[PDB]
RNA sequence: UGACGGAGCCAGCGAGUCUAACCUUGGCCGAGAGGUCUUGGUAAAAACUCCGUCGUAACGAGGAAUUCCUAGUAAGCGCAAGUCAUCAGCUUGCGUUGAUUACGUCCCUGCCCUUCACAC
RNA sequence: AUCUGUUUGGUGGAACCUGAUUAGAGGAAACUCAAAGAGUGCUAUGGUAU
RNA sequence: CAUUGGUGAGCAGCGAAGGAUUUGGUGGAUUACUAGCUAAUAGCAAUCUAUUUCAAAGAAUUCAAACUUGGGGGAAUGCCUUGUUGA
């Protein structure tokens, strides 16, 4: 289903004709074509926006197909399947081709690179590898199964370490500088990668609740009776009120429904993540709701370019002495806010085209980042808009030639 | 039933309660309406749960063995392991029940017809 | 996949055995709803039956094309693939193209080693509709077998009196668009299954005015095909051979794809039989 | 039981099993040392594994590979990808996972086919 | 036929079969009662007769005309038609008509 | 409901149907949620939904879709035949 | 981009107590039928890699016109089977070695189709 | 005997078919603990109670 | 010739008043450390209980109360509902 927010209106809704479910989808960059792949029928369906009607099927899948992406610059359609195989579909054009790569194993989740180059996957093995589109080969890979912090289910009766319960990645993405992949599975961990050297970055736990069942690696010996573990005892019969009592659980559901129909604790488990394309912060989806990180409060000290003559005090008085360019650039080194705010706010009107056509190229992706974060809340809206239509006056040839690095910034 | 015998409301709902039951693997046969009430048990129900349909695969010897199996840890569906013996399994998601990738199982079944590969594992 | 094709094919068979069971039950049936309408007494059998009466009240209420094409019939356009046997002479090269031509949705594969499980399989994989493997005599087509997927069936047919295209001078180019279809003298339920199997090549619902016809004439288990391309004169209809010419006649029918040599035989041609010239099964 | 790893390697109709085990770098195909491997001039060909990931490693390991099947060259290329298979498995068996993880970003940097199946599956267009 | 729904449509099938079946259908098999104890069918039969009697004691007094019925069978009053007891008692006692 | 949880959630999808519903025109805040925030201010209905050429009323005049309006009299003749036969292809089509 | 010889070495299909010559010279045994022996004529993995030797009437790679062909494709090599139709003046399978050039364009030649938001 | 290859006995138990059974089928120990079945032994004796 | 088959007989090498395998019991952890009992604004911890009783407060016509049932057909005698007879 199209959904148009302006209107709220579902403005029109796609269905296959053999009825079939799906569980992953891809939208082209001009919004023009929708893609769709299933559990059930192992090939990827095509429709037109505009029309409605089924464009085409795409087949040569011999497995269901598992995600399903575009890329942003080149418009080719990267599918992947349990097939343990990747498909590069060239739709557009005035001929079809398919390039197949095979893969050591299964393939869960895709991402692609804004630049539209590169496809990263994650298998079944716990591995994240980086293929090239235009040369079908691969570029680089990540171990990630000693990474993975997975938990032992109260109900288990194996180890968490002998467990292959949930050793993979079922979602990962870029984020859109593209040096870095952020990761999550069925599991109590959200790993963050950099693409370039192949390391973990941070690994953050996602949860420390005991109500929830997969956050323990080792469960208390205290629990076990000759019976079995303690809290596996159904103790609703003790509920005062009947309607804690009455039980509708089915027997053997595992999703899809209620909390009562399951009849098991619910387990820590991270459906999806995602980057923010405006801030350094990255949302992830799990049982308790989206977790939102964000690099926001900065209280870390991280310099860049030091030396022993940049000081606090010297900015300020460079500030005095009325050298504002060098007053901005010592306060960039030094790299903290509140001497940037102070630095930015106390240019006068006459010096910003100035200062900005001398500011060095290096800076320039830190001064956009904060004129950024600062004016959404910030009362000098004139000032800003000054500034701005200062910097892309002076810059903007070299803002178009790298766009991923200021994409999130500007 | 009791509804007229010409009514299409009659028509439809009972062809769909078929191909549901049919599908979920409830029921064997969808040509019969009489089967709803003849043909669902709960044996039609039992026998859909994953340690009966591995020992109709033949994965193991008996429905207890099977069991033992699924509790051990060696069992998964699709990508996703199972511990519950009393998945039930829709008639298409029997294909994808298979042994976990690093199991015991796996290396004895690749080790006894000398197949084994230690890259893949 | 393999597994997907495995089983379908199992509860397919199994569907066959009931059904075959079930023909005795659908009779009786039949029977309890003639004597209902016509007042007329039930047979002793069905009297004593108390089992079929109760059911009947739910079976009460119960009410063409064949299985393996129900699914798709008139629904999802036939994809062919034309191909020929290892090493083909230049001139079944021409004639498998024309072949292609004369279906419009077909492609012509080339096979250069390509191994008969490995080609099933790969069509499989893309969909493929139909296959059609060609083979050939000093360069004088001899036979044709159609080889519907996913679960067949296949059925073999040898060529006479096979005149290509090529043969003519200054013939010209063909008319793809979709063509209507005559069958004649398809009687027998083994004819109407072969009417069957060559109707779903084509695509389906040619426009009226189609300038394109293609007939499939049994003359004593002969096929003739014939294709031509008429113009509605003020004062009848005129019609002009685009060919290619060629008389086909069945000699084996399976259940199953053209790998699967073990596929069972819905048909054969009995040629050693006493009463063999008696009887046009088509 | 002395540490030990198998692994197949596959082109065309040629086939390779390769055994890795504890050793003194005695490498053996068909029972006979590399260096008789035939046809000469492809010979470079199997000892693309050995001199990629250096001969050090290979010090400390015996390495038995059993062909049959195919012709000169898809044999060949059996025999190279059973060994490299091999190397890998084992290193990652008995031996730190981060050498498991060099040999094969070396392997994969110099040829991808020394790792998966190169497997020509035919597709209909 | 098309309009008749609940109850009605399942009771008029099964009268119906039983008409058409009964020329041709051995008499033993085709109309068996449901199995119930002695206590409670002698108990159902002995009400039922008791309401006949009324039924009929009641016409009699008054100058109702009631349709007429063979010795042995049980005459058919609305109870018979809506508490489905035919089937629990039958149509007649047949032990004293084989007597 | 109960026979989907149980397959977990796997089942097969209904046969599609189609069904009518009708939309009321409303300022598009009040379909919104209750909070101090709206996302959208425009109307619940589209500029053509309100409104969308159609028929001359006075069967004199002649209306397109595209808004040019004509009138019979002032049309020269060769016109009238040339919108005539435009007539004659757009109904045959439908 | 040869010939001769030697050496090394690599496949996959295929398993019906069923698989396969002809015409002669004579000896012996036998009632015969025939049996046995003797006798002359006629017919009936390869590529690859290494080493050694020689040595560069018709026809010497096929005109005009015309046909086919896009990856394990074109082309080269052998090995099997002969599966109720066709085939041995051969047909069908199997493996081995394996490329160049395009994968765009509607310019020509043919065929075909057309005249529920936002934005256009 | 780089002779011959049937038979007796041992080992093993493909396919099809038939029958029985099924939280697979067994095994060992006992001054062990239970729930049942059959048989056998015992003056087993108040016809109306010193 | 090969065993990445079993069972043994011995070396080289490692090598401080020995070495190796298996196992029963208890103790501490496996959630983030504010003390025990009682009739609890304090007593007791050796208990009192020979003051532990009196007083005060405290009773919905909710005078409702299976949210708890496998499907089909019934239910003599029961039970529920409704009306009725006579006290
Ligand atoms: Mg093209
Ligand atoms: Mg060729
Ligand atoms: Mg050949
Ligand atoms: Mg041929
Ligand atoms: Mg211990
Ligand atoms: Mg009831």
């Amino acid at each position: 289903r199209a959904w148009d927010l302006i209107r709220y209106r579902n403005f029109r809704t796609f269905t296959g004709t053999e009825r079939i479910q799906f569980n992953c989808l891809a939208v082209d960059p001009s919004g023009e074509v929708v893609c769709a792949g299933s559990l059930d029928n192992f090939d990827i369906h095509v429709w037109s926006v505009q029309t409605g009607q089924l464009l085409d099927a795409l087949s040569g899948h011999e497995g269901p197909v598992s995600c399903l992406s575009f890329s942003q610059e080149n418009s080719v359609l990267a599918s992947a399947s349990w097939d343990k195989t990747i498909r590069i579909w060239s739709i557009f054009g005035r001929s079809q081709q398919v390039e197949p790569i095979e893969v050591y194993s299964d393939v869960l989740a895709l991402s692609m690179r804004p630049d539209g180059k590169e496809v990263a996957v994650s298998t079944l093995k716990g591995q994240i590898s980086i293929f090239n589109i235009e040369d079908a080969k691969q570029v680089g890979n990540i171990d990630c199964r000693k990474d993975i912090i997975s938990g032992r289910f109260n109900q288990d009766r194996f180890t968490a370490k002998n467990s292959e319960r949930s050793k993979f990645f079922t979602t990962i993405h870029y984020s859109f500088d593209g040096m870095a992949i952020v990761a999550g599975g069925n599991n109590n961990s959200i790993c963050l990668y950099d693409v370039p050297n192949e390391v973990l970055l941070k690994r953050f736990i996602v949860s420390r609740n005991m109500a929830l069942n997969g956050t323990l690696e080792f469960l208390n010996s205290k629990k076990m009776t000759e019976a079995g573990s303690l809290d596996l005892i159904d103790d609703a019969g003790e509920n005062s009120d009947l309607e804690d009592r009455i039980d509708n659980s089915l027997p053997g559901s595992q999703r899809g429904g209620d909390l009562s129909t399951r009849k098991m604790r619910p387990e820590v488990r991270v459906t999806s993540v995602q980057f923010s394309p405006t801030a350094n912060a990255f949302a992830a989806a799990s049982t308790e709701g989206l977790l939102i990180y964000s690099t926001n409060d900065t209280i870390l000290f991280d310099p860049f370019d030091l030396d022993v003559d940049v000081t606090p005090h010297s900015t300020v008085e460079a500030l005095r002495e009325k050298q504002f360019l060098n007053a901005l650039v010592m306060a960039f080194r030094l790299n903290e806010e509140y001497l940037i705010n102070k630095v930015y706010e106390a240019i006068p009107i006459k010096e910003i085209p100035l200062v900005a056509s001398n500011i060095p190229a290096i800076y320039l992706p830190r001064i956009l980042k904060f004129i950024g974060d600062f004016a959404i809340e910030s009362q000098h809206i004139e000032f800003n808009l000054i500034w701005i239509k200062a910097l892309l006056s002076a810059s903007g040839g070299y803002i178009n030639e790298h766009k991923y690095l200021f994409s999130t910034a500007m | 039933s009791l509804l007229p015998p010409t009514d299409p409301f009659r028509r439809k709902h009972e062809q769909l309660l078929l191909d549901k039951l049919y599908a979920m693997g409830v029921l064997t046969t969808k040509s019969k309406i009489s089967d709803l009430e003849n043909k669902v048990t709960v044996s039609a129900i039992c026998r859909r749960r994953l340690p009966v349909i591995m020992h109709r695969l033949k994965m193991a010897e008996t429905i207890q063995d099977a069991v033992k199996f699924i509790e051990q840890g060696h069992v998964r569906v699709g990508p996703n392991l199972i511990n519950d013996p009393a998945y039930l399994v829709t008639r298409n998601m029997e294909d994808y029940v298979t042994w976990v990738d690093n199991s015991k199982i796996k290396k004895t079944l690749l080790r006894y017809r000398n197949q084994i590969d230690d890259f893949d594992f | 996949m393999l597994r997907r094709q495995a089983r379908e094919r199992r509860e397919y068979l199994y569907r066959k055995a009931q059904e075959l069971q079930d023909s005795q039950l659908q009779q009786k049936r039949q029977i309890i709803k003639q004597a209902l309408a016509q007042g007329k007494p039930l047979p002793k059998e069905l009297a004593e039956d108390e089992s079929l009466q109760k059911d009947f009240r739910y079976d009460q209420s119960l009410k063409q094309v064949d299985d393996e094409y129900a699914a798709t019939s008139g629904i999802m356009d036939p994809r062919i693939i034309v191909t020929t046997s290892r090493d083909p002479s230049t001139r079944l090269s021409q004639f498998a193209k024309e072949i292609k031509l004369l279906f419009p949705n077909a492609v012509r594969l080339n096979r250069g080693n390509y191994v008969m499980p490995n080609l099933v399989d790969a069509c499989k994989k893309s969909g493929t509709t139909d296959l059609v493997v060609l083979h050939e005599h000093r360069g004088v087509p001899t036979s044709l077998t159609i080889s519907h997927f996913p679960h067949g069936p296949t059925a073999q047919f040898s060529l006479h009196n096979v005149v290509m295209r090529h043969d003519i001078i200054n013939a010209g180019n063909q008319s793809e668009v979709n063509p209507h279809l005559i069958f004649d003298n398809f009687t027998t339920a083994l004819g109407k299954r072969v009417v069957c199997i060559l109707k779903h090549l084509f695509n389906a619902g040619p426009k009226k005015d189609s300038e394109r016809v293609i007939t499939f004439a049994n003359r004593g288990d002969f096929i003739s095909v014939r294709q031509h391309v008429y113009v509605r004169t003020r004062e009848g209809v005129e019609i002009a051979e685009v060919g290619p010419r060629f008389e086909m006649r069945l000699f084996e029918l399976r259940l199953g794809t053209l790998e699967n040599k073990d596929a069972d035989v819905e048909w054969q041609l009995r040629r050693f039989i006493r009463t063999a010239n008696k009887k046009d099964y088509l | 039981a002395v540490p030990s790893v198998q692994t197949f390697g596959k082109k065309k109709s040629a086939t390779a099993v390769a055994h890795v085990k504890a050793g003194k770098g005695l490498i053996k195909v068909n029972g006979s040392p590399i260096t008789l491997v035939e046809p000469e001039i492809l010979r470079f060909k199997v000892y693309e594994p050995l001199l990629l990931v250096g001969l050090d490693k290979f010090s400390n390991i015996d390495i038995r590979v059993r062909v049959t099947g195919g012709g000169h060259v898809s044999q060949v290329y059996a025999i190279r990808q059973a060994i490299a298979k091999g190397l890998v498995a084992y290193h990652q068996k008995y031996v730190d996972e981060q050498s498991k993880n060099e040999l094969k970003k070396a392997f994969t940097s110099y040829d991808r086919t020394l790792l998966i199946a190169d497997s020509r599956r035919p597709e209909p267009k | 036929d098309d309009q008749v729904i609940g109850k009605a449509r399942s009771r008029t099938l099964e009268m119906r079969l039983n008409r058409l079946s009964r020329v041709n259908g051995h008499q033993d098999k085709i109309n068996k009662l449901e199995k119930v104890p002695m206590h409670i069918r002698r108990g159902m039969i002995d009400k039922h007769v008791k309401r006949i009697k009324k039924y009929e004691q009641e016409a009699a007094e008054g100058g109702i005309v009631l349709s007429k019925v063979k010795k042995g069978q049980f005459r058919k009053i609305e109870s018979t038609y809506k508490k489905d007891i035919e089937r629990r008692i039958g149509g007649s006692i047949k032990a004293r008509d084989k007597e | 409901y109960k026979l989907d949880v149980l397959s977990s959630v796997h089942f097969v999808p209904k046969p599609a149907s189609t069904s009518l519903e009708i939309r009321v025109e409303t300022p598009t805040i009040s379909m919104e949620d209750a909070q101090p925030l709206y996302m959208s201010n425009a109307s619940s209905l589209a500029p053509q939904e309100i409104y969308n050429v159609g028929k001359a009323e006075k069967d004199g005049e002649i209306r397109l879709k595209n808004g040019v309006a004509m009138s019979k009299e002032e049309l020269t003749r060769e016109d009238k035949n040339r919108l005539r036969r435009a007539l004659k292809r757009k109904r045959s089509k439908a």
